[PDB]
């Protein structure tokens, strides 16, 4: 009876997926960086003012030496979030083949752009970040997981754009 | 072995059965690729075949193709087993799935996707086949499906060197050109070649200043015929039953247009072809104005008005006819009305029109497109341009439905750079500005009708101050008009477009000098006023652009003799509340920064008491309310450590800091530096509380020396990470500078922890700040330094072999002038002891004397120069350094250098002789 929607997180390595989704998970954030192997499916659970809202989260690897059937993973995915850090712009750059291999296996899905860590130092990629989502439909939200800055923002938008009630929000 | 077993697996959430599918899977296919190959190529053609695994059958495909197909990859696996058959069958299935029409979308992308990972290297010169079927299904059947394949492929894999010297261009270019040619071919079929035409333009300007002929006149050839056949199928029309496939036809068609005109030379973009397409595209702004009045019909008409616009942009330079440019002003007031939805989410939510005002909202809509077409104008176009929407405007008083529309137009004109100039332009703009002033003194107006006047005003006076000799009692009644119906009305949207005004008053005109001290002061009162309605509900970078507000308000702060100090503390509580909510906003901390940086430029020595009292209770009460978590990072507490630091940066020059200060402030910094562990939280507090210590007077100072000792103790020992600890030299000078005398009898404490932490440290950078501490300290004074260092022991081992170890190591490590310095002086002042306690000992990087080392160091460096930590900044060369030791060296200390200098290479000695 509980809904239930697929979430696959993409992005290059370093940009803080596995931290953003263990702080979702448990509220703990780990500042090592480890490197992710295949994929891990974390269930978030967030309660709103009209039930609850289930996202099973697909954690996929970043590197291409571990994206092991990366691309076996998308099929039937019902959203998705293409992460970036703003202290990498080589991965700003790599966003459009991201965005390109989620609209080839699931089209038309509802996708987000999120530049995680604006903290670090200041902003590397600046205003060019909005170049991308303007023609493609993609909302952009500056986001972080060593400050709670927009944390719940994507999921609230997949939210709102799955169950198709804007007036949703998390409690 | 059952295939759709381990496809079925692979797909599973739970990690145990998709890592032994996988496993399975890689070692069947490193068994033998040639079966599994085969069996996934027919689990993708059984149509009976669940649609989830026949595209998990291609993705898979995809993937085994990059690691056994052929060498060449950079992945590629060793010990295949593909033989040709299996090659030639996988081919002739990708080939079919990728242009069956009964596909699916997902199978034919999956398809298509390995087709360009197999012409990833077996393209063209291995399959001609593949280029063969596209062109006959393009040119026979016009199977769009192959259109797209044929895209796609140049996408990712044809490059310029297939492209010019291949026969892909050629071949290409004819077939596109013969498809377009074409009536008979559907509009679909003319969408999917005008993208393969966008395709080929792209290859052609990728590479730019050609030099070969060969490919220029190919290049010019296909741009007149693509133009060419761009013009008539512009002059063709349709029936418009089908007119979403209509405008994404003109949308493809001008965005091949616009790439043409921005991305290649003007050569070869004729300016009468300029002309026609400039009235052709304002045609089209009239048939898309037209067509709109017919929810996805009204996204693609603002789409392929996006590009008809920006083709306009690009056009601007030429001249626009009265009637032509009157056409574009009715049909850009068409397309710049807001949409019901938006409409509706800016009256529900203010938020989102201060994103949209702002600049930082998501979106890119046909106003931003419009906004960049008049910005682009030319000084004659404008002037022109700007009698006609102010004419509309004028007309269109009473036509709530599109005012707001030629208000935006009008704002948009006015934030071109070019100063609007004419025949008669005085008469034009008083009936505006009194249209406007109508719109403000109005009653029942629509709210955003009455925003875009907020707005628009501050541009009108902004362009125009040159020509308007009422400008200074004009702008003080637009600003009073303009904050009264900002507190007269419960619409936030409203208080929001007034502020935003109000930042475009200050960005413009001088208000304390035109206003008035009193009238300023009220207009402070207003605006800060306004600003606290609004903030009970900022979010989404509300509080950016309230912030900047204050910013400006505090810039006009008036004298200290006239400020009144109820707006000051106003204020003050404004820029912290607004910065306290959403405090991990990096925009909200940096605009709070130069908030506090502004309202603290204005200070003295007597006035500061009173900002104590002010400023530093609302610090204490969140170091306080942090210390039950052990100071962990926050994005609270960060910003609190930068507001104290900020304040204590921003000393009265007149003297010291009061001692109200430092009581107010010793106790929790020292406790958040005793117990807080985050690196950004000691580097914040490190960054207060060295400057508290260096610049607090020495008599309120002195009974708290153990306290600060055991601080720096906490600080820099083991229970603290090495980046942290990297800030413990700004402290020790801090110290040292303020203790002149105190530090005596606890120096070698200090000594000894410098040393612990420098041998126990890995970090490159910690082992650096820890060198430069001890560099000031046997700078300070040697005798004792080199007395504590070479009688105190580490784990039964004395400590100045390895110190001088790790030192000649780090400073043969070390770079960067700044830091080169300091070790120059301290390996100096070493050598100017003459004490054969240190030279004795040997060293090697052939093992030689210390202090033999030591100047051959120095040597090197002076070879070098040939061609941040500022702890003792000198401001001084290196070179007078070097010289004056060398004189000193040649003044005969100790004869021990004449030999050094005769063991030395010959070449080093002649460069010493050189220099001095
Ligand atoms: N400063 C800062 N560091 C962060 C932030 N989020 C994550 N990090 C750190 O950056 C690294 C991110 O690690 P991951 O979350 O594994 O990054 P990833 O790109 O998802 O990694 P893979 O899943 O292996 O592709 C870790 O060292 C985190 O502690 C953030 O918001 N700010
Ligand atoms: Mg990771």
């Amino acid at each position: 009876e509980v809904p239930t929607f697929k979430l696959v997180l993409v992005g290059d390595g370093g940009t803080g997926k596995t931290t953003f989704v263990k702080r979702h998970l448990t509220g703990e954030f780990e500042k090592k960086y480890i490197a992710t192997i295949g994929v891990e499916v974390h269930p978030l659970s967030f309660y709103t003012n009209f039930g609850e809202i289930k996202f099973d989260v697909w954690d996929t690897a970043g590197l291409e030496k571990f994206g092991g059937l990366r691309d076996g993973y998308y099929i039937n995915a019902q959203c998705a979030i293409i992460m970036f850090d703003v202290t990498s712009r080589i991965t700003y750059k790599n966003v459009p083949n991201w965005h390109r291999d989620l609209v080839r296996v699931c089209e038309n899905i509802p996708i987000v752009l999120c530049g995680n860590k604006v903290d670090v130092k200041e902003r590397k990629v600046k205003a060019k970040t909005i170049t991308f989502h303007r023609k493609k439909n993609l909302q952009y939200y500056d986001i972080s997981a060593k400050s709670n800055y927009n944390f719940e923002k994507p999921f609230l938008w997949l939210a709102r754009k799955l169950a198709g009630n804007p007036q949703l929000e998390f409690v | 072995m059952d295939i759709n077993e381990l496809i079925i697996g692979a797909q599973s959430a739970d990690k145990h059965t998709r890592e032994v599918a996988e496993t399975q899977l890689l070692q069947w296919c490193d068994s033998d690729a040639s079966q599994v190959f085969k069996a996934l190529a027919n689990v993708a053609l059984q149509h009976e075949a669940s649609l989830e695994s026949r595209q998990f059958a291609l993705l898979s495909l995809r993937k085994l193709i990059t690691m056994y197909w052929s060498p060449g990859f950079e992945s590629y696996r060793s010990t295949s087993n593909v033989e040709i058959d299996v090659k030639d069958f996988i081919r002739e299935v990708l080939l079919k799935l990728c242009l069956n029409d009964n596909e699916n979308t997902k199978i034919k992308n999956g398809a298509s996707y390995c087709i360009v990972q197999i012409s990833a290297v077996d393209f063209p010169d291995q399959w001609p086949q593949l280029l063969t079927v596209i062109y006959d299904a393009i040119s026979h059947q016009h199977s769009l499906n192959a259109m797209s394949l044929l895209n796609e492929i140049y996408d990712d894999v044809v490059s310029e060197e297939m492209f010019f010297e291949g026969g892909i261009g050629l071949a290409t270019m004819e077939i596109v050109f013969k498809v377009l040619n074409t009536e008979t071919s559907t509009l679909i079929a003319k969408i999917a070649a005008l993208k393969l035409l966008k395709a080929c333009l792209l290859q052609m300007s990728s590479h730019n200043e050609y030099d070969e002929a060969s490919r220029k006149s190919f290049v010019s050839q296909c741009l007149a015929t693509s133009l060419q056949i761009l013009g008539q199928l512009l002059t063709l029309n349709f029936g418009n039953v089908d007119v979403i496939s209509q405008l994404k036809f003109k949308s493809i068609i001008y965005e091949n247009l616009v790439f043409i005109k921005n991305d290649f030379s003007r050569k070869h973009f004729s300016s009468e072809l300029q002309k026609q397409f400039k009235i052709m595209a304002i045609q089209d702004l009239e048939n898309v104005t037209h067509i709109n009045a017919n929810e996805p019909l009204l996204e693609t008409v603002h789409d392929c008005s996006i590009y008809i616009v920006e083709f306009l942009t690009s056009v601007c330079t030429l001249q626009f006819s009265v009637e032509e440019m009157n056409k574009i002003i009715t049909s850009l007031t068409i397309l710049c009305q807001l949409s019901s939805e938006t409409r509706e989410i800016w009256t529900s939510d203010f938020n989102t029109f201060v994103s949209k005002e702002t600049g930082l909202a998501a979106s890119y809509n046909v106003r931003d497109q419009a906004n960049e077409f008049f910005t682009s104008l030319p000084n004659p176009q404008l002037s022109l341009i700007f009698k006609v929407v102010s004419n509309d405007i004028e007309h269109s008083t009473c036509n709530y439905s599109t005012l707001e529309s030629l208000l935006y137009l009008l704002q948009c004109i006015l934030l071109n750079d070019d100063e609007i100039t004419g025949e008669n332009i005085d008469q034009s703009l008083q009936i505006l500005i009194k249209t406007l002033e109508n719109i403000l003194v109005s009653q029942e107006i629509p709210e955003l009708i009455l925003a875009r006047a907020i707005l628009t005003i501050p541009r009108v006076l902004d362009k125009f101050i040159d020509a308007l000799p009422d400008i200074k009692p004009l702008t003080s009644a637009f600003l009073a008009k303009s904050l009264n119906l900002a507190l007269k009305s419960d619409k936030e949207l409203i208080k929001s477009a007034t502020l935003i005004a109000f930042t475009y008053y200050c960005y413009f005109a001088e208000l304390d000098s035109v206003l008035g001290p009193e009238v300023c002061s009220e207009t402070q009162e207003k605006v800060i006023r306004i600003i606290n309605q609004v903030s009970s509900d900022a979010e989404e970078d509300t509080n950016g652009a309230l912030m900047e507000v204050l910013s400006q308000v505090i810039s006009y702060n008036p004298k200290e003799p006239h400020s009144r100090k109820e707006i000051l503390q106003a204020e003050f509580h404004l820029v912290f509340t607004i910065s306290s909510e959403d405090p991990a906003n990096v925009q909200v901390v940096v605009q709070s920064q130069e908030c506090l940086e502004k309202l603290l430029d204005n200070i003295n020595m007597d006035n500061y008491k009173n900002y104590i009292e002010l400023c530093l209770p609302s610090f204490i009460n969140v170091l306080d309310s942090n210390n039950a978590n052990n100071y962990r990072y926050s994005p609270l507490l960060s910003l609190v450590l930068e507001f104290i630091t900020v304040f204590l940066k921003k000393k009265p020059n007149d003297g010291f800091l009061p001692d109200e200060i430092n009581q107010y402030l010793f106790e929790p910094l020292a406790k958040v530096l005793a117990f807080s562990t985050e690196d950004e939280t000691l580097q914040l507090a490190t960054e207060a509380f060295s400057y508290l210590i260096f610049n607090t007077d020495t008599r309120a100072m002195e009974p708290r020396l153990m306290d600060i000792m055991k601080v720096l103790e906490r600080l820099l020992s083991l229970e603290v990470s090495d980046s942290a600890a990297m800030n413990v030299g700004p402290l020790v000078v801090a110290i040292f500078t303020r203790f002149s005398k105190e530090i005596q009898p606890l120096i070698g404490r200090i000594l000894e922890a410098v040393v612990v932490r420098l041998i126990k440290t890995q970090n490159i950078s910690t082992e650096q700040n820890l060198l430069s501490v001890l560099c000031f300290l046997t700078c300070n004074d040697p005798k004792q330094t080199v007395d504590f260092l070479s009688s105190f022991q580490i784990d039964n081992t004395d400590a100045l072999t390895l110190v001088m170890r790790k030192w000649i190591e780090a400073f043969e490590v070390i770079r960067g002038e700044k830091r080169i310095k300091e070790n120059i002086v301290a390996l100096s002042n070493l050598f100017f002891l003459n004490d054969k306690r240190l030279q004795k000992v040997v060293v090697n990087g052939v093992q030689v004397p210390l202090y033999t080392k030591i100047i051959k160091l120095f040597v090197s460096e002076l070879s070098f120069q040939s061609k941040i930590t500022g702890l003792m900044d000198v401001k001084e060369s290196v070179v007078q350094l070097l010289v004056r030791f060398f004189k000193e060296v040649a003044s005969k200390d100790v004869s021990g250098f004449h030999c050094i200098y005769e063991t030395l290479s010959d070449s080093e000695r002649k460069v010493l002789s050189e220099a001095l």
